[PDB]
Formats: structure tokens, C-alpha cells, sequence
DNA sequence: CACAGTGACTCAGCAG
DNA sequence: GCTGCTGAGTCACTGT
């Protein structure tokens, strides 16, 4: 059993810690309805929603930096043969117009 | 002690700092050198991690306007290309009828 | 109010 | 044993 859970059963809340976090805030409400929660229960329940939902938060804060990194190194190698491609279009352009100058003059 | 002097201080002094204090506070004392370190630890890897992304960003910035400009004056070059080579042709015709 | 995001701090655990 | 690093959880905020 996760401390989460000792906790809630310690202050006798009937409710899966598991629906505490993941329910949606409107099942969140009609769970929480018709209950009689003193402060102690509410206040315990609420930092369990709390702090279950800001763990993912964290999770997905960090998983998005590190893909974040990945995408900026890929934009850099794309760039890099983008520009060696616009170098090679250039060359190409220098050499036709040079040719055309010398057979006029 | 205050913090950084007890970071700065080697494992070594540390043990000539054990004037009245217990096995215990010797204890809490070294758990709290340690918990000052891995502070720094985080504080020095946050820093890594923000540099290597501005620079990684600032390189990106400075070829996206490189492949942009290179993008540009190669269409206004083959534009004038393109026209000189038209009248180039044009006369080429021209002086394929003559006598 | 709600949810979502984020720098900083913390601890755990692995490698050296 | 300590040292650096780093994946997570948490807090105290800010943002929509």
C-alpha cells in the first residue's frame, strides 16, 4: 500500500486514491457529493489530487525539454543541408551567368 | 558553520571540525554537507542544460536567416539570369535570318 | 475557483 | 566510505 493510500485510510476516506487523482474535475464532484468531510479529510484529498497530477506535470515538463533538444539538433542538421543545397543552386546560377558574360563579353 | 564554507570545506577538514560534537551531529552535520552538495549538483546540471539549449537556439537562429537570405538572392539572381539568357535567345534567332 | 506548467530543492540510487 | 550525476517527487509559484 503507497503512503497515499495509509493516509486516506487513515482519515477514513471511502474513495481509490487512483480515482482522487485521475477522476476528471466534474466526476471529481459528483464523487466529492453528498459526503460530510471535516477539514482534515478535505484538506488531504485535496493535496492528494494535488500533488498526483502535478508528479505528470513535472513528468511531462521534463520529457518535453529533452524532446525539445532533439528537435532543435534535427532543425540544425536540416538547416545545414538546406544551406550547403541553396550554396550548390548558387554555384550553379554564378557559373551560367559567368558563362553567358564571357561568350558576349 | 554557515553554508558554502561547510560545501567549500574538503571531507578532510571536515573531520578537524569535530570539537564537541556527537556521533550523531557528526552525522546530521555530514547529511547536511551532502544535501548542500547535491543542491549545487542540480543548480550546476539546470545551468548545463540551459546553455547547451540557448546555444543550440542561437545557432539556429543565425542559419535560419543565413538559408533565408541565401534563399532569397538566389531568386532574384536566377530572375536576372533568366533574363539575360531570354534576350540572349531572342537575339540568337534574330541572327539566324541574315543574309 | 479550476487545471497546467516550471525553477528550485530534495532524496534515492547508480557509477566511478 | 565520498563524489557527480540524474530520474523523480514536491513546493511555491505563475500562466490560461
Amino acid at each position: 500500500l503507497t503512503r497515499d493510500e495509509l493516509r486516506a485510510k487513515a482519515l477514513h476516506i471511502p474513495f481509490p486514491v487512483e480515482k482522487i487523482i485521475n477522476l476528471p474535475v466534474v466526476d471529481f464532484n459528483e464523487m466529492m457529493s453528498k459526503e460530510q468531510f471535516n477539514e482534515a479529510q478535505l484538506a488531504l484529498i485535496r493535496d492528494i489530487r494535488r500533488r498526483g497530477k502535478n508528479k505528470v506535470y513535472a513528468q511531462n515538463c521534463r520529457k518535453r525539454k529533452l524532446e525539445n533538444i532533439v528537435e532543435l539538433e534535427q532543425d540544425l542538421d536540416h538547416l545545414k543541408d538546406e544551406k550547403e543545397k541553396l550554396l550548390k543552386e548558387k554555384g550553379e546560377n554564378d557559373k551560367s551567368l559567368h558563362l553567358l558574360k564571357k561568350q558576349l563579353s | 558553520l554557515t553554508d558554502e564554507e561547510l560545501v567549500t570545506m574538503s571531507v578532510r577538514e571536515l573531520n578537524q571540525h569535530l570539537r564537541g560534537l556527537s556521533k550523531e551531529e557528526i552525522v546530521q552535520l555530514k547529511q547536511r554537507r551532502r544535501t548542500l552538495k547535491n543542491r549545487g549538483y542540480a543548480a550546476s546540471c539546470r545551468v548545463k542544460r540551459v546553455t547547451q539549449k540557448e546555444e543550440l537556439e542561437k545557432q539556429k537562429a543565425e542559419l535560419q536567416q543565413e538559408v533565408e537570405k541565401l534563399a532569397s538572392e538566389n531568386a532574384s539572381m536566377k530572375l536576372e539570369l533568366d533574363a539575360l539568357r531570354s534576350k540572349y535567345e531572342a537575339l540568337q534567332t534574330f541572327a539566324r535570318t541574315v543574309a
